[PDB]
RNA sequence: CGCUGAAAGCAUCUAAGCGGGAAGCCCGCCCCAAGAUGAGGCCUCCCACGGCAGCCGGUAAGGACCCGGGAAGACCA
RNA sequence: CGAUGUCGGCUCGUCGCAUCCUGGGGCUGAAGAAGGUCCCAAGGGUUGGGCUGUUCGCCCAUUAAAGCGGCACGCGAGCUG
């Protein structure tokens, strides 16, 4: 069952 | 059989019984039969 | 209102000795063994045999009478003996014996045969009436029901097998 | 409860009554008995059956002692059959008449380590619409925090197959004592020239 | 003046009759003796009791419903794998086990009461193999 | 669903006792399995070796190493 | 909130039982066959397709049946996107 998001589509780890 | 809560007499030729912890109700009518659950 | 103070005639000539916890019954018709609460007290008289209890304690008045019943039943079952009559109603049904055996004809793509077990008798004296014969009364009840359930009697129909006795009760189809 | 000890030779097929018959052929006699198990002494019942005659120089001597005590010959193999005893010293294919059903028991064959699609049948992943490296992979292997682990039993990678294996109420096709031979109709665990064993059947 | 410590002593043998006993009636004495708590230089980090040895296990006794009611568990770690055997069948298949059972759940957990523990003998019927140790009766 | 059967003179499958009764339960089938430390059992083999429940050394039955391989196998086994 | 990735699908299961089927049963306004209704039962089983991102649902063709729920609306250091 659709509801909201949470969080946004993660990319791949920046690197550090 | 019924199978209820509130078991009851149905005719005056109902008889309840109690039987190995359960309470039933036997008739000679097949429709009165009853226990409780 | 009351079995277990009423007396056990024991006629002539069955015996009826007492053992703690049994009482052994023997007559013309063979022994059986009685087991019966150490509670009770089991008492031998003149030709009589009489059952005691303890108190007025609910379960010593259940022991009570079922004490004396099933003495007296020991009793009657080694001088009567005991039976049960069973009649077979329906076109294709009938009884015949085979041997000692039993063998029914009552509808099943097949018949069914029923050994008699030790202390049981099965006689067909017309092939539409069966009885049940022996000294343990119990067993002979037990073997009875066991005969009538290959063919309990129909709702609709007098068709099946039937106690000697027992009323025909049908019910209307449409 | 009869049974022996054979190696598995290869299959054909036989024409029995205008049919087809798939057929393991397995030479199974001669079976020296070379020691009983009894209740007394043994706490339970079975035969042991010695098979295949080895070359003295390689049986070293608690080995040869043992033989010795049955007046044997020194043989490759030793297996008991359970609750059986047979009257003679010998056990050969004559235990066997054609019709009987038989289950017979080979180690086999041996596939290593092997995926999750070839051992346990999985599905597998898709092979396009965009399947990452997964195309053989399990899958899921859980749930989450509930419970937290993994059950015992999983199917997952692993070894497969060289393992004991019985298939069930095979029917005998053919006995041919001269050759000590026994036709089974189907198919035997394990590769040619595997060892078996041939016990009278438990099905009914 | 520190409190007494025994140097090793020689354990004493000892045989019990489970016949008509109430089995976690008799469990607890098994346990005390186990422990060796009669006796006055108890020491609870040695193993410093008695070997028990029960006979009649099979002929323990066990009042209201339990035989049918008293269920008995094992759990294997795999899924649906909790088998629940009830006493009657326990006493018909392994009659020592309900003993040992409730003994066991009366000795300490750890490695000492583990050892405790293998010093219970416990045997369904009369008779024992422990003729050599010539262990005492006791009636408890 | 019963048989027998009181309490409760009748009745009652129940309070004593006995029966029938499911693809389900226990056994049975197939596989693992004595690290089952509660470490099981049986058959066979070796032997009561030297120097000083311990150590050092040479052996026994046997084992490993190495090698040729294997429908066994990642190495290992 | 110095991060517990969020729908659906795939894969892989596992559990509950208020049972969809299969087994056992009582009542039936149960003649039979077929139903209804309740009770016991979780061992196993519980199909393929059109539409739509869908879960759901409707539909086609079958079936003994085409069960309902839990597992972070099970499962993205397993894939998809
Ligand atoms: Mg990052
Ligand atoms: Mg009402
Ligand atoms: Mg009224
Ligand atoms: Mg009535
Ligand atoms: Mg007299
Ligand atoms: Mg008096
Ligand atoms: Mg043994
Ligand atoms: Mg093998
Ligand atoms: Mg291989
Ligand atoms: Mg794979
Ligand atoms: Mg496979
Ligand atoms: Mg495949
Ligand atoms: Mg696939
Ligand atoms: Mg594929
Ligand atoms: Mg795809
Ligand atoms: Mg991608
Ligand atoms: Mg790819
Ligand atoms: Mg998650
Ligand atoms: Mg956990
Ligand atoms: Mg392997
Ligand atoms: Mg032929
Ligand atoms: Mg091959
Ligand atoms: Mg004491
Ligand atoms: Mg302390
Ligand atoms: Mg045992
Ligand atoms: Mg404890
Ligand atoms: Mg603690
Ligand atoms: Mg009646
Ligand atoms: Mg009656
Ligand atoms: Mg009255
Ligand atoms: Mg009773
Ligand atoms: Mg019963
Ligand atoms: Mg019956
Ligand atoms: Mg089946
Ligand atoms: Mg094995
Ligand atoms: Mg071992
Ligand atoms: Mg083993
Ligand atoms: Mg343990
Ligand atoms: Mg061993
Ligand atoms: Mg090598
Ligand atoms: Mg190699
Ligand atoms: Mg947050
Ligand atoms: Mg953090
Ligand atoms: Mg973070
Ligand atoms: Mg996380
Ligand atoms: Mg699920
Ligand atoms: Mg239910
Ligand atoms: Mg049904
Ligand atoms: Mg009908
Ligand atoms: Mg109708
Ligand atoms: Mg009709
Ligand atoms: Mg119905
Ligand atoms: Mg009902
Ligand atoms: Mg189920
Ligand atoms: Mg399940
Ligand atoms: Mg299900
Ligand atoms: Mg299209
Ligand atoms: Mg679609
Ligand atoms: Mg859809
Ligand atoms: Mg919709
Ligand atoms: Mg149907
Ligand atoms: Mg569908
Ligand atoms: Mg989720
Ligand atoms: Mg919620
Ligand atoms: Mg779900
Ligand atoms: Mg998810
Ligand atoms: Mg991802
Ligand atoms: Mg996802
Ligand atoms: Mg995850
Ligand atoms: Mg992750
Ligand atoms: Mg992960
Ligand atoms: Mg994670
Ligand atoms: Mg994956
Ligand atoms: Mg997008
Ligand atoms: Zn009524």
């Amino acid at each position: 069952v659709d509801k909201g998001s949470y969080l946004p589509r993660p990319t791949p780890p920046r690197p550090i | 059989m019924k199978v209820r809560a509130s078991v009851k007499r149905i005719c005056d030729k109902c008889k309840v019984i109690r039987r190995h912890g359960r309470v039933y109700v036997i008739c000679e009518n097949p429709k009165h039969k009853q226990r409780q659950g | 209102s009351r079995i277990g103070r009423l007396p056990i005639p024991v006629p002539k000539g069955v015996s009826v000795e007492v053992a703690p916890g049994r009482v052994k019954v023997k007559g013309p018709k063979g022994e059986l063994e009685v087991p019966v609460s150490p509670e009770m007290r089991v008492v031998v008289e003149e030709g009589v045999v009489r059952v005691e209890r303890p108190s007025d304690e609910r379960r010593h008045k259940s022991l009570h009478g079922l004490t004396r019943t099933l003495i007296a039943n020991a009793v009657k079952g080694v001088s009567e003996g005991y039976s049960k009559e069973l009649l077979i109603k329906g076109i294709g049904y009938r009884a015949r014996l085979v041997g000692r055996a039993l063998e029914l004809t009552v509808g099943f793509s097949h018949p069914v045969v029923v050994e008699p077990p030790e202390g049981i008798t099965f006689e067909v004296p017309e092939p539409t009436r069966v009885r049940v014969s022996g000294i343990d009364k119990q067993k002979v009840g037990q073997v009875a029901a066991n005969i009538r359930a290959i063919r309990k009697p129909s709702a609709y129909h007098e068709k099946g097998i039937y106690y000697a006795g027992e009323p025909v009760r049908l019910k209307p189809g449409k | 409860m009869k049974g022996i000890l054979g190696v598995k030779v290869g299959m054909t097929r036989i024409f029995r009554d205008d049919r087809a018959v798939p057929v393991t052929v397995i030479l199974a006699g001669p079976c020296p008995v070379v020691q009983r198990r009894t209740p007394e002494k043994d706490g339970y019942t079975a035969v042991q059956l010695g098979f295949l005659p080895q070359n003295p120089k390689r049986v070293n001597r608690p080995l040869k002692g043992h033989f010795a005590k049955a007046g044997v010959e020194p043989v490759r193999i030793l297996r008991e059959i359970r609750d059986f005893n047979p009257e003679g010293d010998t056990v050969t294919v004559e235990i066997f008449k054609p019709g009987e059903r038989v289950d017979v028991t080979g180690t086999s064959k041996g596939r290593g380590f092997a995926g999750v699609m070839k051992r346990w049948n999985f599905a597998g992943g898709p092979d396009s619409h965009g399947a990452h490296k997964i195309h053989r992979h399990p899958g899921s292997i859980g749930n989450r925090k509930t419970p937290g682990r993994v059950y015992k039993g999983k199917k997952m990678a692993g070894h497969y197959g060289a393992e004991r294996v019985t298939v069930m109420n095979l029917e005998v096709v053919d006995v041919i004592p001269e050759e000590n031979l026994l036709l089974v109709k189907g198919a035997v665990p394990g590769p040619n020239g595997g060892l078996v064993i041939v016990r009278e059947t438990k099905k009914a | 003046m520190k409190t007494y410590v025994p140097k090793q002593v020689e354990p004493r043998w000892v045989l019990i009759d489970a016949e008509g006993k109430t089995l976690g009636r008799l469990a607890t004495k098994i346990a005390t003796l186990l422990r060796g708590k009669h006796r006055p230089d108890w020491t609870p980090n040695v193993a410093m009791g008695d070997f028990v040895v029960v006979v009649n296990a099979d002929k323990i006794r066990v009042t209201g419903k339990k035989l049918e009611q008293k269920i008995y568990t094992r759990y294997s770690g795999y899924p649906g794998g909790l088998k629940k055997i009830p006493l009657e069948k326990m006493l018909a298949t392994h009659p020592e086990r309900v003993l040992e059972h409730a003994v066991k759940g009366m000795l300490p957990k750890g490695p000492l009461g583990r050892r405790l523990f293998k010093r219970l003998k416990v045997y369904a019927g009369p008779d024992h193999p422990h003729q050599a140790q010539r262990p005492e009766k006791l009636e408890v």
